[PDB]
């Protein structure tokens, strides 16, 4: 009935469209440590050494 | 059936009895069509009639 009512074309604003997952392939170089959570307690015994 | 343009109604309006044949052969009616649209891209009540039953008459056409 809502079908009918409205008439077939309408029913193109409901049909939602949805997002096809194309790929991505990424060269993920090594994420560099934040210098103050993980560098910086290390540093102050290997700096220069 | 008032048209709005040549596609669609300005006003559907639809109307008339629902019948019942008692025990006694007598027939009344039990429930009235009271229908409007407006605009409709159609007539639900007509609509329905032809997808759930049928003429009283039909012709046995000759092959």
């Amino acid at each position: 009935e809502n079908k009918v009512v409205n008439g077939e074309a309408s029913e193109a604003l409901y049909k939602k469209k949805i997002i096809e997952r194309r790929a991505n392939i990424k060269f993920d170089f090594p994420p560099l440590p934040d210098w103050k959570k993980d560098i910086q307690p290390l540093n102050d015994k290997l700096k220069g050494m | 059936v008032h048209f709005k343009n040549r596609n669609v109604y300005s006003h559907v309006e639809t109307r008339g009895q629902v019948l019942v044949e008692l025990p006694t052969k007598e027939i009344i009616q039990v429930a009235t069509v009271e229908y409007v649209a407006g605009e409709s891209h159609g007539n639900p009540v007509i609509d329905y009639l032809q997808r759930n039953g049928q003429s009283i008459e039909q012709p046995v056409n000759f092959e």
